[PDB]
């Protein structure tokens, strides 16, 4: 009842920029580059992936099995007996020798990498199970520093606590540092969401943006608590009328002239200067597309890249998925000339 | 150690080729200062203001201070239990009441005994 | 906005200002001795 | 090369691309210690960076202490009035001869 | 269908329950 | 099967290289579980481990 | 050296189930592509 | 406040 | 899979199998919805009942609009039964008891 | 089921408080004894929080007014779902390679022939063969996208500015045209997406 | 518009001439 | 080595030129620095007609600098992380600028940034609009080096008057 | 040009800059003129501002002639960035440099005064709109026989740090006799287009939108009528061979000056101690709290010290708090004692 | 179609968390009151004009008080509607008891070493306390300073009404009788508000 918005921002805080709409709007934000999309979300994904615990009771079983290596209840020996030839030609044959490689080469990730939760790449062991309680789990995740990856985990470089060295107080904690604010910055976004879902003013006043510049009035306040309850929240007059706001949304997108454009002698419209097979047949050219010119070019120039048994990272630069793929198959067939 | 005469130094300025208006007269710079004095004092003097009304009323009770000179009130007594109907019944009083109720009083009236 | 500081401040001094200045018309110390007597 | 010692024994390059094209070795992800960062925190040192850099000091402690005179009297004139410049002086003043000086390295 | 990855766990739960 | 999802695991995580006291354990999780619903929850999680 | 796909990782669930799983005959002539 | 509501709404 | 490989999904079939303004346009410009009501204190909510020959035959479906002032144009030229309703002139004291409440 | 009535009856106006929806919802149920499609419109009213984007939008995840605005004329928004206040967004953006049927071996191979190759509907530019990002692409369907979900401050003028209103006149003035001089109905060019270009899916969202 | 008499110039900070310095050393270094 | 003359000046009468007010200052040049002032003050309506007939060459508006917590480009300061580059600054709200015409003549003006009439003539007609970048004085990444500098020495009569600030070489 | 930043590597120009050029600093640059013209008042001799170093005798003389130029307001200065015994240069200190023109050289002239609201004769905003349009060449209510306006808006600058602070605009109109009144546009009206032309129904609903959009549309250039031999023309570029040499009369610069956009000054700092009694709040009180250190520069985490000074303080005020005089001594020792510790600090 | 269902662990995890401080750039080191400015301009700008008593010259000072009693009395209402539920009485008594142990432990430790440094078991605990109703077990004495306190802060408010209201044929004489009631009922309702709560 005590909340009231700015009547000029309308409890937004930012206003529409008065050039350009730069020097006068606000800084952008980290996400605006597209460039830096995928390897911000290639990160973000690479943290999350020792979060998730999606694959829980299949990683768990795995543990249990190379835990204890004395199992049962085989109960039919599979037959599985085709990897015919290293001759004939196709695709059937090469999938079906890939996929019967299956035991050796399992045998290898098992001994280049080993468990995951012997490794500490996922979360580890039971630490987070659902129906136990709220609070278990809390405890659990606060024990050690479970609620961090290992690549901003502080006891991994503290051996090498002399001189700093890998600058594990100047890299390590900064990343630690930027990965907290990152993830406290999305708590305040969602509760900003969830005050904007009920129509209510958002707690959190985020500064202007690149389009966007602090309200005349406010400097980007917005709202604020008051002794004088609102008389809008109050008696439920707080939204106006559909057709109100069409009608003032009509009239001020149809200006009307109430001059005729000869006896004022006015010959142009308002505004300087005055005097004065593409974009009517096909429509413009993408404009935030360009980057991707290299990666669409090398996808048409070699359609096995559409191959369904192969996936990318994923990118658009020379490092990174397509690009990254081709150099590394091209470097192989070019040293296994010399070997 | 360069000396740079003066006339390379000061400006000469005519007040003849400035616009009409542009020279500032007496009465215009009186204004103008009145008006600079004014808009450097006007918000502590509002603050000023607002603070002395409230002060004035602090004063007033100050001066009211105690009970002298106040007759006693047959419709208000000192007591909001006298002013009302409220007394205590069978539903709530129990012995070890007394007890809590001599800790209270005594933590009320001041004295640290129990 | 000046009433609820002020406000705060005058009932810190007038809560002062019957448990030191102007208590009970010199009647405290039989009162304090009341209460001795009385928690037997 | 790491892979193809290691697994090379009873694999095929089939399989040794296969290993190849996961990433690294277990590293920082993988609680392990980078090769980024381990070849830069402690081998960075060396046999105390040959005796406090000896290879430098030997040679600045000769020549340095070799330049124990003064160099020339002739133009001590010049460091007298520029003595007298640094007491006949506004520390604004000093600052006008410093951008002085500057304007006239510049052009 | 498109499950999130929560619903993805329960999935996986579910099918590692089922039988037992 | 479970090959696939290994390698699943390991490509996801290894996008890092792609860029440029039982008694006190007791009564904290019991304390923590009845005051959930309250203000009084916000006083408990300054009492953990220290979780810098 | 790097992260990259492979055709050995065999990310393909069509793959993975025509090839071990799902053996059927399919009675039809292609229309499209 | 609902005397004051059409003066306030605005 | 192909409903458990997105990693990014939520709620994808409770978003969508729902109307939005662009789709309701759509459907309106197809001649695919019967009848259009305004509801709501504001009316700026229609509860859309699309025609047997829209995709997924004749439902209800709620659209939340925005301030487009060419809607009902749209509505209009496309042969849409548009009811509002009632929308009681004092507002203050047609939302007093109910705001008591 | 409006309950429009009830000021004119009682004094009470209930349509400030009833859920026509929700009652639509609860008497199809009940007509197709199917109780589900009003538990889970129940339930989403109650749990809204929940349905929160918690799916894409991790680590302060904001472009810019003016980002979102090149964005959106660039159309590579594919929803914009505009909250109940009507001043902050979610804006779901696709990501590049989930944008369209290209075949990039990134995406999830959701698209195979039966050689298990990724299927490409890149259908060239007859205007532009030196330019493949001038080329023509269906879009992705929904459901199978991967999408960035950012948040965006709206001004308090957004609606006044008419940057929405104009890119929905923009995008609802083309699109199946009869041609008289050589038959046929013709979709233009003008009406077909680019390479990474979607079509903006605009929802509003209740406060109620 | 929203036009001032006075702009602010805003007149611990050691940091701000740090990551001034490195950010031109680094684009020097680059550079050349 | 540079003049140190003293003398009585009468100072100029205060002027009223509408868009800026005052302006006495007799001298030609100003104190602390020593480039000449800006005497010429031009019209919102002059400007315009310079902009449109061409007799405007550039436009320069000085510039403020920005607030770290007005900045959007990353998580908030309070948040714990690093201190981060200092943003862009802003454009001058108080509308300082000055007015370089195509005979070499520099004026001053009060033009709001964001101000639609000049902003369409600045688009349409090509004028070269800048931004004067920041006084080291006031540039925030330069604040500690103004500090240090005025709150020690300078010389502490060690050698002699010829380099410029020598931390790195004690005075 | 100003923007832009270049590097210094080769010798003799960086034994002039050491670690960086001198910061030249001294009273701002709004103030910098105040105690010499307050010395020049009543008059006194005053030191002459030396000129720059930058420039010799013949651009003194050419300054004193003719007048600045963008290149004699400009200064460079360079920030060191490395010292000797950098591995991509080697000898070369590698020094960044930037162009500059300073606050100063606008000194001393500053926005108009703003006026005594109080006290000057007030306009209605239909009065102001109604002359606005009698001076818009582009409008039906034309007037060319119309006496010059002077219009000079304000905004109000000390609406968070001041208490008589005001939310839209104040347009001071001077008039030909020299008689100048005021017009109020607290709010916007009828949000309109600036180059909406109708007046809006019900004239309260004129605010300062309409206002912007006559002060708009006024400045529209007006055109000779070679537009019969420009939207027509002959051949090839007639924008710019018959159309740009056709000229044009602005037509408001004759009637209007809408000489500024002026801000109203703050003579309350906004984070000073007189904004804090303007508008107490208890952050602003925790904010003075956590400034009163500076002297607890002890061991006094987690253990001691401040864990029991603010616990061995209430029996220095429960204990004191009883009785009258004692009371009133030591509330004057601790109102000295808060007077003359931050005083030192 | 599918069946949903009710989520029950970890809901909403950025609920209950103050980020507040944090992202208001608070501890390392936006404005309101425009709010009120705005809500008296308001009704000074608009005042709903008493052309029944002919457009007063106050007006505006009519309806500003109108406003400052009509929110007094909105925030009282809520008040005692609120503390009228018994529930809400009995949270009342329980924060009541647990102030009062609490106060009993800080006065121990306080006293204790103010008396050292001079010139330098659920019957008993809360049990008797929670079973019995508050009018037995609360001194009549702490009624009577609440009381003395209430009416010596509100005592000046009938020479401060017509202070304010008297300052800045029929003028100054149809109003003085009835702000001096306005005063007088005014300071009885504001103790029989003490009465009511
Ligand atoms: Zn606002
Ligand atoms: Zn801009």
């Amino acid at each position: 009842l005590l909340q009231h918005k700015c009547q000029r921002c309308k409890g937004a805080g930012v206003m529409t920029c008065p050039a350009c709409l730069c020097r006068v709007c606000g800084t952008a934000c980290a996400w605006d580059a597209e460039s830096e999309w995928m390897e911000r979300w290639g990160e973000w994904e690479s943290r999350l992936a020792y979060y998730d615990k999606a694959t829980g009771p299949l990683m768990d079983e795995w543990y249990e099995d190379v835990l204890n290596a004395g199992n049962l209840e085989e109960d039919t020996p599979p037959v599985e007996d085709d990897p015919p030839g290293p001759e004939v030609t196709g695709r059937w044959a090469e999938h079906d020798r890939a996929l019967h490689k299956d035991k050796k080469r399992m045998a290898a990730l098992m001994r280049r990498w080993g468990h995951p939760y012997d490794a500490d790449a996922n979360l580890g062991y039971q630490i987070v199970d659902p129906t136990a309680s709220m609070g278990e789990n809390v405890w659990n995740m606060a024990q050690v520093y479970n609620s961090l990856p290992p690549e901003l985990n502080p006891l991994r470089t503290q051996h090498l606590a002399d001189r700093g060295g890998g600058n594990t107080q100047a890299a390590v904690e900064a990343a630690r540092s930027a990965f907290d604010a990152q993830v406290v910055m999305e708590a305040a976004l969602l509760q900003n969401l969830e005050a904007a879902a009920q129509d209510l003013p958002k707690p959190h006043r985020l500064p202007p943006t690149a389009g966007t510049v602090a309200c005349n009035e406010c400097g980007g306040a917005a709202w604020g608590y008051s002794f004088f309850p609102n008389t809008a929240v109050m008696f439920g007059l707080e939204r106006p009328f559909w057709g109100d706001t069409l009608a003032r949304l009509s009239k001020y997108w149809n200006p009307t002239q109430v001059a005729d454009p000869a006896r004022t002698g006015q010959l142009l419209p308002y505004g300087e200067g005055g005097l004065r097979a593409l974009e009517a047949v096909v429509g413009k050219a993408p404009a935030t597309t360009g980057r991707y010119r290299r990666d669409l070019e090398l996808l048409l120039a070699h359609p096995e890249l559409r191959d369904g048994a192969l996936r990318v990272p994923g990118g658009w630069g020379p490092e990174g998925g397509l690009q990254t793929y081709l150099r590394g198959q091209q470097e192989e067939q070019a040293r296994m000339q010399r070997r | 150690r360069e000396a740079i005469p003066a006339e390379l130094l000061l400006v000469k300025e005519d007040p003849s080729k400035l616009p009409a208006g542009v020279l500032q007269t007496r009465e215009q710079l009186k204004q103008a200062q009145r008006d600079i004095n004014w808009a450097g004092k006007r918000e502590q003097v509002f603050a000023a203001v607002a603070a002395g009304w409230h002060l004035a009323s602090f004063a007033l009770n100050l001066a009211f201070w105690g009970v002298e000179g106040m007759p006693p009130d047959r419709y208000w007594p000192t007591s909001p239990r006298i002013r009302l109907q409220i007394r205590p019944g069978r539903y709530g009083n129990m012995d070890g009441g007394q007890r809590v109720y001599m800790d209270y009083l005594a933590r009320s009236e001041g004295v640290p005994l129990n | 906005r000046y009433t609820v500081p002020f406000m705060v401040i005058s009932g810190l001094f007038w809560m002062i200002h019957t448990w030191i200045l102007d208590p009970l018309p010199n009647k405290f110390r039989r009162q304090e001795f009341i209460r001795y007597r009385r928690e037997m | 090369d790491s892979v193809e010692q290691e697994f090379g024994g009873d694999y095929s390059e089939a399989s040794l691309e296969y290993i190849r094209a996961l990433g690294p070795k277990k590293g920082a992800p993988f609680a392990e210690v980078d090769p980024a960062e381990q070849a830069a925190a402690l081998p960075p040192s060396q046999a105390e960076c040959e005796a406090a850099k000896a290879v430098l000091e030997n040679y600045k402690r000769d020549i340095d202490a070799l330049k124990t005179y003064r160099p020339s009297e002739q133009e001590r004139a010049a460091i007298d009035a520029r003595r007298a410049l640094a007491l006949e002086a506004t520390p604004e003043e000093l600052t006008w001869l410093k951008m002085r000086e500057y304007y006239a390295t510049q052009r | 269908n498109r499950n999130s990855r929560g619903q993805v766990a329960e999935q996986v739960r579910a099918i590692l329950d089922q039988y037992d | 099967l479970r090959s696939r999802m290994f390698l699943n695991f390991l490509t996801e995580r290894n996008k890092y290289y792609l860029n440029s006291d039982t008694m006190f354990r007791d009564f904290w999780v019991w304390s923590y579980n009845n005051t959930q619903t309250n203000a009084f929850n916000q006083n408990l999680w300054w009492l953990l481990p220290n979780l810098t | 050296t790097s992260l990259r796909g492979s055709k050995q990782f065999l990310n393909s669930l069509t793959i993975l189930f025509k090839h071990q799983k799902m053996f059927k005959k399919k009675t039809l002539k292609a229309h499209k592509w | 406040l609902a005397l004051l509501t059409p003066t306030l709404l605005t | 899979g192909d409903a458990n490989s997105v990693k990014t999904a939520w709620r994808t079939q409770e978003v969508l199998r729902e109307l939005s303004y662009t789709q309701l346009w759509a459907l309106v410009g197809e001649g695919h919805v019967a009848r259009v009501r305004f509801y709501g204190p504001e009316k700026n909510k229609v509860m859309a009942t699309t025609r047997a020959s829209a995709p997924g035959g004749e439902r209800l479906c709620k659209v939340v609009l925005p301030p487009d002032p060419e809607l009902l144009d749209h509505l209009v030229s496309n042969g849409v039964v548009v009811d509002t309703g009632v929308t009681e002139d004092d507002r203050l004291r047609a939302s007093l008891l109910v705001q008591m409440l | 089921t409006y309950m429009d009535w009830t000021y004119r009856s009682t004094g009470v106006d209930l349509s400030a408080v009833w859920d026509p929806e929700l009652w639509i919802r609860f008497r199809e149920a009940v007509a197709q004894n199917e109780p589900a499609i009003f538990w889970n419109k129940l339930l989403d009213r109650v749990q809204y929080k929940e349905n929160l984007p918690q799916a894409g939008l991790v680590g302060d995840m904001r472009i810019s007014y003016a980002k979102f605005l090149e964005l959106l004329k660039d159309q590579r928004v594919k929803r914009l779902v505009v909250y109940g206040d009507m001043r902050t967004a979610v804006v779901e953006v696709p990501h590049p390679w989930s944008a369209s049927v290209l075949g990039h071996p990134a995406t999830h191979p959701f698209y195979e022939d039966s050689a298990h190759n990724r299927v490409s509907m890149l259908r060239p530019n007859p205007a532009a063969p030196e330019d493949v990002t001038q080329w023509f692409c269906a879009e992705m369907p929904e459901w199978d996208m991967e999408k960035y979900r950012f948040y965006v401050d709206l001004p308090g003028d957004f609606w006044e500015s008419g940057v929405l209103q104009r890119h929905l006149a923009a995008q609802r003035a083309e699109g199946a045209v009869w041609d008289p001089a050589s038959g046929q109905y013709i979709l233009p060019y003008r009406a077909q997406k680019k390479v990474f270009q979607v079509s903006t899916e605009v929802q509003l969202l209740d406060p109620q | 518009l929203s036009v001032v008499s006075n702009a602010n110039l805003l007149t611990k900070r050691l940091n701000s001439y740090l990551i001034y310095v490195n950010q031109n050393l680094k684009k020097f270094i680059q550079l050349n | 080595l540079p003049a140190r003359a003293t003398a009585v000046v009468a100072p100029l009468p205060e002027k009223n030129y509408g868009s800026l007010r005052g302006g006495r200052w007799p001298f030609l040049y100003d104190n602390v620095y020593g480039l000449p002032v800006v005497r010429q003050v031009a019209s919102y309506g002059e400007v315009l007609e310079g902009i449109r007939t061409g007799r405007i060459s550039q436009v320069l508006w000085f510039q403020a600098p920005r607030a770290v917590t007005a900045s959007a480009a990353a998580p908030p300061p309070g948040l714990g992380g690093p201190q981060q580059p200092q943003p862009p600054p802003l454009a001058s709200p108080d509308g300082r600028c000055l007015v370089r015409f195509a005979n070499g003549q520099v004026k001053q003006a009060v033009i709001p940034p964001g101000e639609p009439r000049i902003s369409q003539a600045l688009q349409q007609y090509g004028t070269a609009v800048s931004y004067i970048p920041l006084e080291p004085r006031y540039m925030p990444e330069l604040a500690a080096m103004r500090a240090r500098g005025a709150q020690e020495a300078v010389l502490g009569e060690v050698d002699t008057g010829a380099v410029a600030t020598p931390v790195e070489l004690p005075e | 040009s100003l923007t832009a930043e270049r590097f210094i590597t080769d010798a003799k120009e960086l034994n002039a800059t050491g670690s960086g050029l001198p910061i030249i600093d001294g009273p701002d640059w709004e103030e910098q003129h105040w105690a010499a013209l307050k010395a020049m008042s009543a008059g006194r001799p005053v030191a002459l501002p030396t000129p720059h170093a930058k420039f010799g005798p013949e651009d003194l003389q050419r300054i004193a002639a003719s007048g600045p130029r963008l290149e004699d307001l400009t200064l460079e200065h360079a920030e060191r960035l490395a010292g000797p015994g950098q591995l991509p240069t080697a000898p070369d200190g590698v020094a960044l440099a930037f162009r500059y023109i300073p606050r100063s050289v606008l000194g001393d002239f500053r926005q108009e005064v703003e006026p005594d609201w109080r006290s000057l004769p007030a306009m209605s905003p239909a009065e102001l709109y109604a002359g606005l349009r009698a001076r818009n060449w582009t409008s039906a209510h034309y007037d060319p026989a119309a006496e010059p306006w002077r219009l000079q808006v304000f905004s109000c600058d000390y609406k968070h740090t001041g208490v008589t602070g005001w939310p839209g605009y104040r347009v001071v109109v001077t008039s030909r006799g020299g008689r100048r009144r005021w017009v109020d546009l607290a709010e916007e009206g009828e949000l309109v287009q600036l180059t909406e032309q109708a007046p809006p129904a019900s004239p309260a609903d004129i605010g300062y939108s309409h206002v912007f959009a006559q002060l708009y549309q006024a400045y529209e250039p007006r055109y000779s009528p070679e537009a019969l031999a420009a939207l027509y023309g002959s051949s090839s570029s007639k924008g710019k061979a018959a159309a740009a040499a056709a000229a044009q009369h602005d037509t408001p610069a004759l009637r209007h000056l809408d000489v500024s956009y002026h801000g109203t000054g703050s003579a309350v700092a906004p984070g000073s101690g007189t904004a804090f009694l303007m508008q107490p709040s208890w952050d602003a009180v925790t904010g003075a709290i956590r400034w009163g250190l500076e002297r607890s520069g002890l061991p006094e985490l987690r253990a001691l010290r401040d864990s029991l000074l603010p616990e061995w303080r209430p029996p220095a005020l429960e204990l004191n708090r009883s009785n009258n005089n004692l009371g009133v001594v030591y509330f004057a020792v601790c109102l000295t004692l808060g007077i003359v510790i931050p005083a030192l600090r | 179609q599918s069946e949903h269902n009710v989520k029950i662990f970890h809901n909403s995890w950025w609920t209950h968390l103050n980020i507040k401080n944090l992202v208001n750039n608070q501890d390392m080191v936006f404005n309101s009151e425009f709010i009120n400015s705005a809500i008296i301009k308001s009704i000074n700008n608009k005042t709903l004009v008493e052309n029944y008593v002919y457009s007063p010259s106050s007006e505006k000072e009519t309806m500003q008080l109108l406003l400052m009693s009509s929110s007094i009395l909105l925030h009282l209402c809520a008040i005692i509607s609120l503390v009228s539920i018994s529930q809400v009485r009995c949270f009342v008594k329980f924060h009541l008891i647990l102030l009062y142990k609490l106060s009993n432990v800080y006065n121990a430790i306080l006293n204790q070493l103010s008396n050292k440094l001079q010139k330098n078991w659920i019957a008993y605990g809360f049990l008797v306390e929670w079973s019995s109703d508050f009018i037995t077990i609360i001194p009549e004495n702490v009624d009577i300073y609440i009381w003395n306190v209430f009416s010596k802060i509100y005592r000046t408010i009938p020479l401060s009404f017509i202070s304010t209201t008297l300052g800045p044929n029929y003028q100054k004489m149809v109003a003085f009788p009835i702000l001096l009631s306005l005063s007088h009922l005014l300071h009885r309702r504001i103790l029989y508000l003490f009465d009511t709560l």
